């Protein structure tokens, strides 16, 4: 249940 | 204090953060200060000090975010808030990139990385905003513009209340007379606060923050001979940063609801979400 999808994407790249 | 392999590693970390900070952030405090004093070869920031200068500046300043094709609000207060959103979203990415350069950060639990960034971003934003402020105003549009404190204070409620607290904080913080080398380590300390809500694997975070904290103290002792207590005073400011962040979010709710012409970029909503 990701509440911070964008931040997560940012950190994954 | 001794010159031993420990301190030598501390200084090596200091330099790595600084080098990473220079490449991650466009307008360092070194250059901002120069611009703020005319001691610069670059053009000269356009000064927005009233409505006429705002209108004129919207033409003669090339804002990275606006285009002639799109249509923006009719209310200056809202337009100004929009550019700040664009700048904040960009700031989130610079800070994220900087975080990835902090030794150890990338090898943390990804979920915890997210949590440190969610909470550290705004504290770091206001920290670095001070670099762009004097008591008269703040550099904008990466130094091409300068918007005065009083002009921002004159925006219609509630917008005229957003920046005041930041100017207040910046005057106290800039009296510390930190330079970029100090700041690079300081914001690294902020990012790796092991007491953020929702962390799961705290141990490795505190192990990193402890190094950062040693590197910072050593940095302050070497760089500010004529001001003891700088380390303590600086840690205290991390407290004040959490308060202005709380206050900023709360006021942001007054915007929300009672306004409708603007909305918040999703990245910003992710951050402000279940904050404090
Ligand atoms: C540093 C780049 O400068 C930006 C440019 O902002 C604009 C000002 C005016 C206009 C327009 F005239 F078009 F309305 C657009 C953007 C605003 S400076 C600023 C001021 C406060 C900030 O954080 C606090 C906040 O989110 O309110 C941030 C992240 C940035």
């Amino acid at each position: 249940t990701e509440r911070h999808k964008i931040l997560h994407r940012l950190l994954q790249e | 204090m001794q010159l031993n392999p420990e301190s030598a590693d501390l200084r090596a970390l200091a330099k790595h953060l600084y080098d990473s900070y220079i490449k991650s952030f466009p307008l360092t405090k070194a250059k901002a200060r120069a611009i703020l004093t005319g001691k610069t070869t670059d053009k000269s920031p356009f000064v927005i000090y009233d409505m006429n200068s705002l209108m004129m500046g919207e033409d003669k300043i090339k804002f990275k975010h606006i285009t002639p094709l799109q249509e923006q609000s009719k209310e200056v207060a809202i337009r100004i808030f929009q550019g700040c959103q664009f700048r904040s979203v960009e700031a989130v990415q610079e800070i994220t990139e900087y975080a990835k350069s902090i030794p150890g950060f990338v090898n943390l639990d990804l979920n915890d990385q997210v949590t440190l960034l969610k909470y550290g971003v705004h504290e770091i934003i206001y920290t670095m905003l001070a670099s762009l402020m004097n008591k008269d105003g703040v550099l904008i549009s990466e130094g091409q513009g300068f918007m005065t404190r009083e002009f921002l204070k004159s925006l219609r409620k509630p917008f005229g209340d957003f920046m005041e607290p930041k100017f207040e904080f910046a005057v106290k913080f800039n009296a510390l007379e930190l330079d970029d080398s100090d700041l690079a380590i300081f914001i690294a300390v902020i990012i790796l606060s092991g007491d953020r809500p929702g962390l799961l694997n705290v141990k490795p975070i505190e192990d990193i923050q402890d190094n950062l904290l040693q590197a910072l103290e050593l940095q302050l002792k070497l760089n500010h001979p004529e001001s003891s207590q700088l380390f303590a005073k600086l840690l205290q400011k991390m407290t004040d940063l959490r308060q202005i962040v709380t206050e900023h979010v709360q006021l942001l709710q007054v915007i929300k609801k009672t306004e409708t012409d603007m909305s918040l970029h999703p990245l910003l909503q992710e951050i402000y979400k279940d904050l404090y």
